[PDB]
C-alpha cells in the first residue's frame, strides 16, 4: 500500500467551478482568507474577494482564457501585496509591480500590502511644508503642501495631466540639490489609458531627466479590470515606503474616473447589486480609503509624507455631478479646468472661483503668502464685478480699480508648459502686479513684460532672488530693491 | 456562545451559531485577530445564521473562524474619563494614552426620549457671525444643521463655532468625527490642546473626542455617530448638564448605510439609497436632543451630494 | 471532442461536452448546417457546459445538435492574397471569386503589443482639409477618430480621407465595414475597381476588404472589427510596412456587444450597456496601433447615439 497524494486537499487548494469575464468561482479553498492572493495552474494570480458557503469568488489579475473548469487553484497565504522601495525609481511597472520597461527584474528587497489602512490621528502633524508645482496659478491661489491631497478635475483635454507633469518635472531642482529633506520622489499611476500615451509620457519625463526619481505604475486599457482597479493601491504602497521612512513622495492617479469604471465592472461581475449610476454603493469608499493614505507624518514617525494629485474627468463641464463631488468631498482641495477658459487663452485653464486649497497659506512660503495672501478672494470678487459691470456705463473709482487690477493679474497667472517656475521667480512676478506697478500697462503687454522682467532679474539681480529663496520671505530690504527694479524697468519697457 | 463565519463579502459577514442566536444589535467578537474585530448583528437569516456588519476590515477572515457573542450591543466608556480622550466606534482609545478608566459603560443603541421628556424653551445663542445671528439665529439646547455641497465651508463654519461658542462654554462638549478627513481630526486635536480645552496633564479637559473617519470601512462609519451621541447622552442625563455636541459629518452615517444595503438584501429606493433611510435617521436623530433632564446644543454638518438639496 | 447544444437564445448558445471542455475563445463548428456556423466560447458555466456566441444566425438549431471543437480560436487568411478580396468575420470569401489560398492564417484574438513595442515618433499627416490640418492635425501612424451623430458626415469624411491620403500611399490598406450599410460596401468595392486600387486581373490590388454589416447578427458584428484588424496586423508586422486601417463604424462593435451581454447573463451597467464596455473596447483598440515593427495609420468613424457625446 503506497502513500496517498495529499498535495491537492480542499483546504489549501481548490478547483474552478466556473470561469467567465475574469471571475472564477472556486470549490474548496476552505482555509483562504478574504483578500488573499491565489494562484492558477496557468501561472495567473487572482484575489479572493467573495467567500461564500459553497464557493470562493475570485477576481483574475490577467487574461482568463487559460482558466478552465476543474483547473487547480492554490492559496498563497498572503494578503495581496506589491514590491516596494527605491529600486522602483526610474522603472515602469504593471499594477502588480512587474517591470514592463524591458530593463530586467526589479531587485526590490521589501514588500507591502496594498490595502493597509491610512494612518490615524496621532501619527500625523498639520501640513506645513510647500509642495511646489512651479505653476503660478496653483502655487499662489490653491497652494499644495506635503501630505495634502489636491484633486485635478475637468473635461477631456483641458490640461489635467499637464498640471501633474509640470509638477513632477519641477522637483528636479530639489532632487539635484543637497537639502535631502526638500527632495520629492514621484509616482505616476496610469489607469485605463492607451499604452502609446503612457510611452509618450515617460519619454517626456526621460527627456526632462525626471524619470530617475519617478516610478510609473501602468494599468492600461487592455489590462484586466482587477489590474486597473488595483493599480492606485499598488502605487500608494510604493509611495507609503517613502512616507514612513523619513522621505517625501508625490503620487498622481491618472485617472480615478477610469479606475471607478473598472471597479464597477468587477463589482457587477461579482453579482454585487448596482447602485447610483450603476456604480457600487461604496464608490466613495473606494477612493476615500485610497486618498486618506496621502498624509503628513509627525517627527516621531519620521516626519515623511505622501502627497496625492488624483485626477477626475467630468462630462460637459459638470463638477457638481455625483462622482466628481464624491472625490472633491475627499481631497484637501481641487483644481478645476474648463475648455471655455482654455480656448479664450486662460492656460492653465483654472477656474479660480471653483478651485480651492483646504490647507491655504500654511502650505506657502512666507514670501508667496506676502504677495498672494488675499488674491484668491480678490479675484473672485473681480470676476463677479466684471460680469455685473458688463453694460459699460459710469463705474465708480473703486470698481474701476478692482477691474484694472483683476484683468492684469489674470494675465500674470497665464503660463506655458514644461518650464515650471522657481518660487522666488513666481513671487517677483506676482509682486509687480499685486503691488499695482502694472496698473497702467496695457493688459496685452503683461506677458511680454513678465518674460523680459524675469530674464532681467535672473541675469542682473540673482542676489535679490537668492535672498528671497533662502530667507523664504520678502524683507524690508528686498521689498525696497524690488520696487526700484520694477518701476524703472517698466518705464524702460514702455519707452 | 460560539459561532462560525460562513460568508464574507466586503463589510458584511454571515455567522452560524449552533446554540443560542445572538439578538439583532448584539456585538460579536471575532476570534484569532490581532486587534479587536467586532461584528454587529443586523438580521437573522434563518437556519441559525445571522447577518452582521463588521466594525473594522474583514481582510484575513477565513470561513470557519470562531466568533463569540458578547451578550450585548457595542458598549463604550462614558463619563468624565472620556474628557480629553479620543475614542473609536467601539470605545477603544486611539490617542495612545492608555486605558479609559471609567466606572461605567453604555450601549451605543438606546431608545429615544419620549414626547413627555421634551422641552420647549428656546433662547438665542449668539455666534458673533453676522449672517447667522441676523437671519437665522441658533438657540441654546437647539438642533442646528449646516448644509453644504463638497467644499463650500461646512467644516470651517463648525470650527468657527467651536472657536466662538465652545472655548468659553461652562459645560462639556463632544465632537464626533464621522466619515471625514483624518487630517482634520489631527488638526482639531492639537488646536484644542493649544487652547487648553483639552489638557493632557491635568483633569481640566472640557471636550471628549470620538472619531471614525473615511479611512474606515462602512460599519465603523454607520455606528461612530452613535458612539459620539451616547457619550453626550451620559453628560446630558447623568450630570444633567449643558452639553455641546458637534458632528462632522452626519451625512456619512446615511452614506455608510447605503454601502452595505445591497449586501443586506434590500431593493434600492430612489437615488441608490436604502429603503430604511428615514427610519434609520429617525431613531438616531431623536436621541440627539435636549430633554427635561438636560440640554444638548447640537451642531451637525450635513453633506449635500451633487449639490442637490433635494 | 464532440459537444451537444443544450440551449439557444438568439446569438447565445450553451453547449455541453462529455469529455474535453474547449477553452475560452475557441471556435466551435456546429454540425448539420449548410453554411459554416461558428460558435466562440465565452464562458465556462460549470457542469461541463460552455457558453458561446454565434457568428451567424441560429435559426434551425435543435437542442441535442452536435458541435465540434476546432481546437483554436477563429482563424482567418492573412497576407498578400487577402488583397483585392472581400472576407467576412470568419475569413470566408464573400466576393464570389473562390478560395483565398494563403499560406498563413492568424487568430482574430491576440494580446495587444507590449509597452516596449510602442513608438514615440510624432509627425504630421497633412490631409488637405483646412479645419483638420489647422486645428486638430492627424499624425502619421496615429489614431484618428471621427465622431458623429446620424447623418452628419462620418462616411463622407472617411471617403474623402481615403481619396486624399490613401491615393498617394506606397503601402497596403485595410477597410473594415463594421455594422454599416451593405450597399456602402458595394459602392466602395466598385469604386476601387474603377480606380484600380482593386484589380480583378492583376496581383496589384492594394486594399484588403472585411465586412460584417448591419444585416449581420450581433456576434458577427462584435467580431468583424477583430477580423479586419487582424488582417492589418499581419501587414504591419510580417511586412514591417506602412499600413492604413479604415473602420466604418467602430461604435457598432460596442452596440453588438450590448445585444449579447444580456443573453450572457451579465448585470447591466449605465444606460443598459455591458459592464465590460471599457475592457472589451480596450483589448480591441490597443491592437489598433503603430509599433516599433511597423506603422498603422488608423481612421475610425464613431457613431454618436442620440447625438449624446457623454
Ligand atoms: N499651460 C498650457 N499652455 C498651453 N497648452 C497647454 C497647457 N497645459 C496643457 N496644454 C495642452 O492642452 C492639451 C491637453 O492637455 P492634457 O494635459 O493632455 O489634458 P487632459 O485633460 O489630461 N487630456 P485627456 O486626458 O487626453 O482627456 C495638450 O495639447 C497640452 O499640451
Ligand atoms: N462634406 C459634405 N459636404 C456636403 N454635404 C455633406 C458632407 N458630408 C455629409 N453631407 C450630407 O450629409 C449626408 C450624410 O453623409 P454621411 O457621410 O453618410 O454621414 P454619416 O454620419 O456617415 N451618416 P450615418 O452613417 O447614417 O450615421 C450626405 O449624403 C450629404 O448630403
Ligand atoms: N469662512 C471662510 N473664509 C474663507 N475661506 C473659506 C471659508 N469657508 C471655506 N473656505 C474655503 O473653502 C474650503 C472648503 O471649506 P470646508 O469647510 O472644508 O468645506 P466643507 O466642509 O463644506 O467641504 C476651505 O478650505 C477654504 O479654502
Ligand atoms: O432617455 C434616457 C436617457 C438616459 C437614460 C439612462 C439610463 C441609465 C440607467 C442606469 O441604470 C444607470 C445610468 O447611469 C443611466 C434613460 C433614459
Ligand atoms: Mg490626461
Ligand atoms: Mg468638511
Ligand atoms: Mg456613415
Amino acid at each position: 500500500i503506497l502513500g496517498a497524494d495529499t498535495s491537492v486537499d480542499l483546504e489549501e487548494t481548490g478547483r474552478v467551478l466556473s470561469i467567465g469575464d475574469g471571475i472564477a468561482r472556486v470549490h474548496g479553498l476552505r482555509n483562504v482568507q478574504a483578500e488573499e492572493m491565489v494562484e492558477f495552474s496557468s501561472g495567473l494570480k487572482g484575489m479572493s474577494l467573495n467567500l461564500e458557503p459553497d464557493n470562493v469568488g475570485v477576481v483574475v489579475f490577467g487574461n482568463d482564457k487559460l482558466i478552465k473548469e476543474g483547473d487547480i487553484v492554490k492559496r498563497t497565504g498572503a494578503i495581496v501585496d506589491v514590491p516596494v522601495g527605491e529600486e522602483l525609481l526610474g522603472r515602469v511597472v504593471d499594477a502588480l509591480g512587474n517591470a514592463i520597461d524591458g530593463k530586467g527584474p526589479i531587485g526590490s528587497k521589501a514588500r507591502r500590502r496594498v490595502g493597509l489602512k491610512a494612518p490615524g490621528i496621532i501619527p500625523r502633524i498639520s501640513v506645513r511644508e510647500p509642495m511646489q508645482t512651479g505653476i503660478k496659478a496653483v502655487d499662489s491661489l490653491v497652494p499644495i503642501g506635503r501630505g495634502q491631497r489636491e484633486l485635478i478635475i475637468g473635461d477631456r483635454q483641458t490640461g489635467k495631466t499637464s498640471i501633474a507633469i509640470d509638477t513632477i518635472i519641477n522637483q528636479k531642482r530639489f532632487n539635484d540639490g543637497t537639502d535631502e529633506k526638500k527632495k520629492l520622489y514621484c509616482i505616476y499611476v496610469a489607469i485605463g489609458q492607451k499604452r502609446s500615451t503612457v510611452a509618450q509620457l515617460v519619454k517626456r519625463l526621460t527627456d526632462a531627466d525626471a524619470m530617475k526619481y519617478t516610478i510609473v505604475v501602468s494599468a492600461t486599457a487592455s489590462d484586466a479590470a482587477p489590474l486597473q482597479y488595483l493599480a492606485p493601491y499598488s502605487g500608494c504602497s510604493m509611495g507609503e515606503y517613502f512616507r514612513d521612512n523619513g522621505k517625501h513622495a508625490l503620487i498622481i492617479y491618472d485617472d480615478l474616473s477610469k479606475q471607478a469604471v473598472a471597479y464597477r465592472q468587477m463589482s457587477l461581475l461579482l453579482r454585487r447589486p448596482p447602485g447610483r449610476e450603476a456604480y457600487p454603493g461604496d464608490v466613495f469608499y473606494l477612493h476615500s480609503r485610497l486618498l486618506e493614505r496621502a498624509a503628513k507624518m509627525n517627527d516621531a514617525f519620521g516626519g515623511g509624507s505622501l502627497t496625492a494629485l488624483p485626477v477626475i474627468e467630468t462630462q460637459a463641464g459638470d463638477v457638481s455631478a455625483y462622482i466628481p463631488t464624491n472625490v472633491i468631498s475627499i481631497t484637501d482641495g481641487q483644481i478645476f479646468l474648463e475648455t471655455e477658459l482654455f480656448y479664450k487663452g486662460i492656460r492653465p485653464a483654472i477656474n479660480v472661483g471653483l478651485s480651492v486649497s483646504r490647507v491655504g497659506s500654511a502650505a506657502q512660503t512666507r514670501a508667496m503668502k506676502q504677495v498672494a495672501g488675499t488674491m484668491k478672494l480678490e479675484l473672485a470678487q473681480y470676476r463677479e464685478v466684471a460680469a455685473f459691470a458688463q453694460f459699460g456705463s459710469d463705474l465708480d473709482a473703486a470698481t474701476q480699480q478692482l477691474l484694472s487690477r483683476g484683468v492684469r493679474l489674470t494675465e500674470l497667472l497665464k503660463q506655458g508648459q514644461y518650464s515650471p517656475m522657481a518660487i522666488e521667480e513666481q513671487v517677483a512676478v506676482i509682486y509687480a502686479g499685486v503691488r499695482g506697478y502694472l496698473d497702467k500697462l496695457e493688459p496685452s503687454k503683461i506677458t511680454k513684460f513678465e518674460n523680459a522682467f524675469l530674464s532681467h532679474v535672473i541675469s542682473q539681480h540673482q542676489a535679490l532672488l537668492s535672498k528671497i529663496r533662502t530667507d523664504g520671505k520678502i524683507s524690508e530690504e528686498s521689498d525696497a530693491k524690488l520696487k526700484e527694479i520694477v518701476t524703472n524697468f517698466l518705464a524702460g519697457f514702455e519707452a | 456562545t460560539t459561532g462560525r463565519i460562513v460568508a464574507v463579502i466586503g463589510a458584511v459577514v454571515d455567522v452560524q451559531f449552533d446554540e443560542g442566536l445572538p439578538p439583532i444589535l448584539n456585538a460579536l467578537e471575532v476570534q484569532g485577530r490581532e486587534t479587536r474585530l467586532v461584528l454587529e448583528v443586523a438580521q437573522h437569516l434563518g437556519e441559525s445564521t445571522v447577518r452582521t456588519i463588521a466594525m473594522d476590515g474583514t481582510e484575513g477572515l477565513v470561513r470557519g473562524q470562531k466568533v463569540l457573542d458578547s451578550g450585548a450591543p457595542i458598549r463604550i466608556p462614558v463619563g468624565p474619563e472620556t474628557l480629553g480622550r479620543i475614542m473609536n466606534v467601539i470605545g477603544e482609545p486611539i490617542d495612545e494614552r492608555g486605558p479609559i478608566k471609567t466606572k461605567q459603560f453604555a450601549a451605543i443603541h438606546a431608545e429615544a426620549p419620549e414626547f413627555v421628556e421634551m422641552s420647549v424653551e428656546q433662547e438665542i445663542l449668539v455666534t458673533g457671525i453676522k449672517v447667522v445671528d441676523l437671519l437665522a439665529p441658533y438657540a441654546k439646547g437647539g438642533k442646528i444643521g449646516l448644509f453644504g455641497g463638497a467644499g463650500v465651508g461646512k467644516t470651517v463654519l463648525i470650527m468657527e463655532l467651536i472657536n466662538n461658542v465652545a472655548k468659553a462654554h461652562g459645560g462639556y462638549s463632544v465632537f464626533a468625527g464621522v466619515g471625514e478627513r483624518t487630517r482634520e481630526g489631527n488638526d482639531l486635536y492639537h488646536e484644542m490642546i493649544e487652547s487648553g480645552v483639552i489638557n493632557l496633564k491635568d483633569a481640566t479637559s472640557k471636550v471628549a473626542l470620538v472619531y471614525g473617519q473615511m479611512n474606515e470601512p462602512p460599519g465603523a462609519r454607520a455606528r461612530v455617530a452613535l458612539t459620539g451621541l451616547t457619550v453626550a447622552e451620559y453628560f446630558r442625563d447623568q450630570e444633567g448638564q449643558d452639553v455641546l455636541l458637534f458632528i462632522d459629518n452626519i451625512f456619512r452615517f446615511t452614506q455608510a448605510g447605503s454601502e452595505v444595503s445591497a449586501l443586506l438584501g434590500r431593493i434600492p429606493s430612489a437615488v441608490g439609497y436604502q429603503p430604511t433611510l428615514a427610519t434609520d435617521m429617525g431613531t438616531m436623530q431623536e436621541r440627539i436632543t435636549t430633554t427635561k433632564k438636560g440640554s444638548i446644543t447640537s451642531v451637525q454638518a450635513i453633506y449635500v451630494p451633487a449639490d442637490d438639496l433635494t
